[PDB]
């Protein structure tokens, strides 16, 4: 009752769907909370 | 490379005062004039 801690995904082709693979990404970012570095494909306008 | 220069003596714990110190901004905004 002493185990490796760690274990290998069972990913045949074969598998059932929810069964089968998935890659995942998160994306993770905080807002307004500082000065920003990524931003949405927006035109900026001069300043009135 | 590094030595164990273990010649070091056991000295105590020493001790003094923080008496208004580590204080910081505690976010990324301007305020000004208010008791926050
Ligand atoms: C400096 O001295 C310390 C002991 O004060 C050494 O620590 C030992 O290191 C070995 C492996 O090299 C371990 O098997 C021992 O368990 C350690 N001792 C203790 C009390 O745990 C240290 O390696 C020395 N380092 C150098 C650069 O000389």
């Amino acid at each position: 009752n002493c185990y490796f801690p760690l274990q290998s995904y069972g990913f045949q082709p074969t598998n059932g769907v929810g069964y089968q693979p998935y890659r995942v990404v998160v994306l993770s970012f905080e807002l307004l909370h500082a000065p920003a570095t990524v931003c949405g494909p927006k035109k900026s306008t001069n300043l009135v | 490379q590094c030595v164990n220069l273990t010649t070091r003596t056991q000295l105590p714990p020493a001790y003094t005062n923080s008496f208004t110190r580590g204080v910081y901004y505690p976010d990324k905004v301007f305020r000004s004039s208010v008791l926050h």
